[PDB]
RNA sequence: CCCGGCGAGGGGAGUGAAAAAGAACCUGAAACCGUGUACGUACAAGCAGUGGGAGCACGCUUAGGCGUGUGACUGCGUACC
């Protein structure tokens, strides 16, 4: 029993070059380049779901020390006054409230004042 | 046992061991796989490096020309060159043990009770050498695809079944475990049933 | 007027009539649930503010829909060793209407 | 039973090795020979 | 029948189930080379992707947001054997 390879092979080089769109040059017209393409692709999307957690934190909190200074009070006394006040809302939300409702935000650096007094 | 007779009511003792076993499927299995390795016939070849046509010069140099080294244009990377691991002439036959070809048929025979696709009569015959005869014969009995197991051999049965592809004959002595499984119905007249039983054991 | 709430290990800032996704819930497609647990409600000016939680909060809704998220892939190379290998995924949620919000 | 109903019997039919199909199989390569010896050419190998 | 050198090549008419079956004639993949449309691009530094993300075009069918193409600007990042 002789085996061709023609149509397996053809089918699986197809699948390696769709996911290569886009690409520039031969990184998406060429099996040996775009096949490496794909490979790194996969590699640095796993990285980047380390690291789009860490990217978001740390713009939530710059926006928290811009809108608390402007009420008189640093984002380091801010956060020590509301874990002394017992208050659970966390970082993503209070970058929220920040933009949107500023009356309400005013509001909870009134308490974190209190508690540290 | 006891097995009914269709045809004239009556009752006929069998032995409980060829025909009150239970199945073996494992055992079945080998038997039934080594019989169609015996059928097959082993005919072919390929050429490999010494057998292609050719001279035995060295195409190029060793060294100097700036081409990766070649010493046989009969090479098996080359287009036109021999088989690297061609095939010769084989036989796949296997063995089978005496005492596990006989289990296998009890095992069989004992199922086809059990699933009522065996039934035993007194006599099966026609007068004459003709078709259209046998053809008849079947279609009363509501017959379609069946095997005829006789006790001996008939001229005339013989050839009235030969161009009914879905119908065939034997004698008692030659049975083989595959027709006994592919074949929706079993005829034995009871003649074929007594020499089975003595050649079983 | 919202409310914010949590709710399998994250928070959310909800109003009246908006449809949520969150974490995998035990209940059944047309059920109601309930979140007991509030954490701060602001009704225009006044606020209401939980030392942790707001006293007499509640917050209903009523689930809509089950199913699994958009695929993923895995993959891990290791280059000049010889190695590599593949995986897929797929995340379940649960998706709710918040029909009343209540102080 | 039938010709397409019969099965053998369960840790009967071991599979066999097959060297260098590739980095998933466990095989691939060197096809479990290790780097650069006698012992891995072909033919290789010493007397008893 | 028409253009053309009483050419090569082509457009009609006709045959045929089919001529994109027309003799360089079954099917007719990929590299490679073109014409058309949408979006980007002439103050900008590097394995050319990936995480975020406006604007534009287009289809939306509860008018809601959704799908598809492009990708200004920005964090991280020196191919494979
Ligand atoms: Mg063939
Ligand atoms: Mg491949
Ligand atoms: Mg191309
Ligand atoms: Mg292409
Ligand atoms: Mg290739
Ligand atoms: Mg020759
Ligand atoms: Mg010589
Ligand atoms: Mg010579
Ligand atoms: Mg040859
Ligand atoms: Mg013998
Ligand atoms: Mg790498
Ligand atoms: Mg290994
Ligand atoms: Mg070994
Ligand atoms: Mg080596
Ligand atoms: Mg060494
Ligand atoms: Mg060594
Ligand atoms: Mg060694
Ligand atoms: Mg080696
Ligand atoms: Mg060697
Ligand atoms: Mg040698
Ligand atoms: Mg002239
Ligand atoms: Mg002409
Ligand atoms: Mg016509
Ligand atoms: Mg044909
Ligand atoms: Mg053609
Ligand atoms: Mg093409
Ligand atoms: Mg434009
Ligand atoms: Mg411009
Ligand atoms: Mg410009
Ligand atoms: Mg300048
Ligand atoms: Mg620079
Ligand atoms: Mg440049
Ligand atoms: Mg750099
Ligand atoms: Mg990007
Ligand atoms: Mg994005
Ligand atoms: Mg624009
Ligand atoms: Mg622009
Ligand atoms: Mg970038
Ligand atoms: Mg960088
Ligand atoms: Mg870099
Ligand atoms: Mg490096
Ligand atoms: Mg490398």
């Amino acid at each position: 029993a002789r085996v061709k390879r023609g149509v397996i092979a053809r089918a699986r080089h197809k699948k390696i070059l769709k996911q290569a769109k886009g690409y520039y040059g031969a990184r998406s017209r060429v099996y040996r380049v775009a096949f490496q393409a794909v490979i790194k692709a996969g590699q640095y999307a796993y990285r980047d779901r380390r690291q789009r957690k860490r990217q978001f934190r740390q713009l939530w909190i710059a926006r928290i020390n811009a809108a608390a200074r402007q009420n008189g009070i640093s984002y380091s006394k801010f956060i020590n006054g509301l874990k002394k006040a017992s208050v659970e809302i966390d970082r993503k939300i209070l970058a929220d409230i920040a933009v949107f409702d500023k009356v309400a935000f005013t509001a909870l650096v009134e308490k974190a004042k209190a508690a540290l007094a | 046992m006891e097995l009914v007779l269709k045809d004239a009511q009556s009752a006929l003792t069998v032995s409980e061991t060829t025909f009150g076993r239970d199945f073996n499927e494992a055992l079945v299995h080998q038997v039934v796989v080594a019989y169609a390795a015996g059928a097959r016939q082993g005919t072919r070849a390929q050429k490999t490096r010494a057998e292609v046509t050719g001279s035995g010069k060295k195409p190029w140099r060793q060294k100097g020309t700036g081409r990766a080294r070649s010493g046989s244009i009969k090479s098996p990377i080359w287009r036109s060159g021999g088989v690297t691991f061609a095939a010769r002439p084989q036989d796949h036959s296997q063995k089978v043990n005496k005492k596990m070809y006989r289990g296998a048929l009890k095992s069989i025979l004992s199922e086809l009770v059990r699933q009522d696709r065996l039934i035993v009569v007194e006599k099966f015959s026609v007068e004459a050498p003709k078709t259209k005869l046998l053809a008849q014969k079947l279609k009363d009995m509501a017959l379609e695809d069946v095997l005829i197991i006789t006790g001996e051999l008939d001229e005339n049965l013989f050839l009235a079944a030969r161009n009914l592809h879905k119908v065939d004959v034997r004698d008692a002595t030659g049975i083989d475990p595959v027709s006994l499984i592919a074949f929706d119905k079993v005829v034995m007249t009871a003649d074929a049933v007594k020499q089975v039983e003595e050649m079983l054991a | 007027m919202y409310a914010v709430f949590q709710s399998g290990g994250k928070q959310h800032r909800v109003s009246e009539g908006q449809t949520v996704r969150l974490e995998k819930l035990d209940i059944a497609t047309g059920e109601t649930v309930e979140f007991a647990e509030v954490l701060m409600i602001a009704n225009g000016e006044e606020v209401k503010i939980g030392v942790p939680f707001v006293d007499g909060g509640v917050i209903k809704a009523e689930v809509v829909a089950h199913g699994r998220g958009e695929k993923v892939k895995i993959v891990k190379f290791r280059r000049r060793k010889h190695y590599r290998k593949q995986q897929g995924h797929r995340q379940w949620f649960t998706d709710v209407k918040i029909t009343g919000i209540s102080a | 039973m039938r010709l397409n109903t019969l099965s053998p019997a369960e840790g009967s039919k071991k599979a066999g090795k097959r060297l260098g199909r590739g980095i998933g199989s466990g095989l691939g390569k060197t096809g479990g020979r290790g780097h650069k010896g006698q012992k891995s050419r072909s033919g290789g190998g010493v007397r008893r």
